[PDB]
């Protein structure tokens, strides 16, 4: 199990590591997360008392280096950092652990809820989404725009996900416009998995992200981004039997995990009815459309 | 966006536009069976692509043979408009090529955009104007080369005749707007108004009859005339 230690909490704020959430005072003798799960990412994320605008946070994976959290009262915010030192690391994490100055991640031994939400999810893909070379960890907040969103601005800060558009050449194959446009097949297919993605893993893995981000962190374009490739997969008359299955399991979860009262600006009505009750795959989505419609029956 | 009563002089202006219209794309008479079930027969049918600052109609006379052995022929309907407006733009001279393409109806919004992605400098628009060009299959001449088509064919016509030479763009669709509704509300009613005198005869290469500018006012207040006494007896008002 991994640490993840603060130097200090100088600022009210609320914490989150993955779906858990915890409210630390200003100046509380508050010195990080124990018991990380190792074998997942994860994502430490922050909401200042004072000031809720821009929600922000960080994924990052334990087996890739020693990470700690210091606030900067220059930047007014809380930064993850990476310690070179293997014996300075331990021997700050040993001196927290003793003092019981971390709360420990509160995982039910039964609760498979975070494997379920970043099953496909990989730091190297993060990484390429998320372009900063110098970490191994990689900064999210509620502001950042999609590359799709900045051609219709500073790119450097962008969220790289792939452009997704159901009316553009790359979508629409000259000749087979009624065809490509009424089953989105060939740009599921051909152009997304073969071609950009090369398997469903990766596919699933980026919408499993931006729906993430667009939950943790209300990042808008990341919303668009998870409705997208949902769409387009329901949009297709043909999907391997097994990426439907697993899409089941993957929007069920995530349906699961959101909370109740963001469900009127997580959930795009015309998406998800279009999905359950329009799309060729209206009848392979049972698990998502059973939880759908006992939990948000308003928005269908 | 969308073209209204608000920018009713762009029609007029000097960027090329057409109007494309639907409506007479896919036509059936419906019939029963000998088994008394409802069967559909398809008839000739036509794109009506309009300039409507020139007068230029772009009349593609849609053949019963392009729905055999297709299905959901009033969704196929759609996307074959668009592809032959495509093909009509693709055949024209860079020049000649339109800027704006208004459709009549939003359902043909987005066959035509994914037809066009080629051309992201041509506007798609609807418009909230109720144009009459439904009534097109009323003028005699066009009906005629419809129905006797035996295969896809493209026939050009000038839907003003020669009325540019004395009237303006504005006024030459105004006066075919009032004649189009009328032949849509009543159009027994219209074609009298139109060929009741025998003296007035429509030339060879014309769609209308040769109307001087008295007549041509006589005849719109008798379309006026016969559209709000239509409108008296719809709503019995």
């Amino acid at each position: 199990m991994n640490t993840v230690p603060f130097t200090s909490a100088p600022i009210e704020v609320t914490i989150g590591i993955d779906q858990y959430s915890f409210n630390v005072k200003e100046n509380q003798p508050f010195h990080g997360i124990k018991d990380i799960p190792i074998g997942h990412v994860h994502v430490i994320h922050f909401q200042h008392a004072d000031n809720s605008s821009m929600r922000y946070g960080y994924w990052f994976d334990c087996r890739m280096g020693n990470f700690y959290i210091q606030y900067d009262p220059k930047d007014g915010l809380y930064k993850m950092m990476e310690e070179r030192d293997g014996a300075k690391f331990e021997n700050i994490v040993h001196n927290f652990k003793e003092r019981q100055m971390m709360v420990s991640y509160p995982k039910i031994d039964e609760d498979d809820t975070w494997y379920n939400l970043t099953e496909f999810v990989q730091m190297d893909k993060i990484r390429k989404i998320v372009r900063k070379d110098e970490n191994q960890f990689s900064y999210v907040d509620s502001s950042m725009t999609t590359v799709q969103e900045n051609e219709l601005s500073d790119p450097a800060h962008s969220l790289n996900y792939t452009v997704i558009n159901f009316k553009s050449r790359e979508a629409i194959r000259p000749g087979h416009e009624m065809e490509d446009f009424l089953d989105k097949s060939y740009y599921l297919n051909t152009v997304m998995l073969q071609g950009i993605f090369k398997n469903s893993s990766n596919y699933f893995g980026e919408l499993q992200f931006a729906f993430l981000n667009a939950m943790f962190f209300g990042n808008y374009g990341s919303s668009l981004q998870w409705h997208a490739m949902i769409e387009l997969i329901c949009s297709s008359a043909t999907v391997p039997k097994h990426m439907l299955d697993k899409l089941d399991e993957i929007l069920y979860y995530q349906i699961k995990t959101l909370p109740e009262q963001y469900s009127d600006i997580l959930l795009n009505e015309r998406v998800w009815n279009i999905c359950l009750y329009s799309s060729f795959q209206k009848n392979s989505l049972h698990n998502t459309e059973k939880i759908m419609e006992n939990k948000y029956p308003e928005l269908l | 966006g969308a073209m209204n009563s608000s920018n009713y002089a762009e029609l007029f202006n000097n960027d090329i536009k057409l109007f494309v219209d639907d409506t007479n794309v896919y036509r059936v008479t419906v019939h029963k069976t000998f088994e008394g079930n409802v069967a559909t027969k398809a008839i000739n049918g036509c794109i009506f692509t309009l300039n409507p600052k020139t007068g230029h109609l772009f009349l593609k006379i849609i053949h019963t043979s392009v729905w055999a052995g297709q299905k959901r022929l009033s969704q196929l309907a759609k996307w074959k408009t668009a592809e032959e407006v495509s093909a009509l733009v693709r055949s024209l001279p860079k020049e000649e090529q339109p800027k704006q393409i208004i459709v009549t109806r939003k359902a043909m919004l987005d066959p035509l955009e994914v037809h066009m992605l080629d051309f992201p400098n041509i506007a798609i628009r609807p418009t909230e104007l109720r144009l009459p060009f439904s009534a097109a299959m009323s003028i005699d001449k066009l009906s005629d080369v419809v129905m006797k088509a035996t295969e896809p064919q493209m026939v050009l016509f000038n839907i003003y005749d020669d009325w540019l030479d004395r009237i303006s763009s504005y006024t030459a669709f105004s006066r075919l707007t009032l004649l189009l509704r009328a032949l849509k509300t009543n159009e027994e009613s219209a074609k009298m108004i139109l060929l009741s005198d025998p003296t007035i005869t429509i030339k060879s290469y014309h769609l209308w009859p040769s109307f001087t500018d008295e007549q041509w006012i006589t005849i719109e207040s008798q379309m006026r005339d016969l559209i709000l006494t239509e409108y008296g007896r719809k709503y019995n008002v």
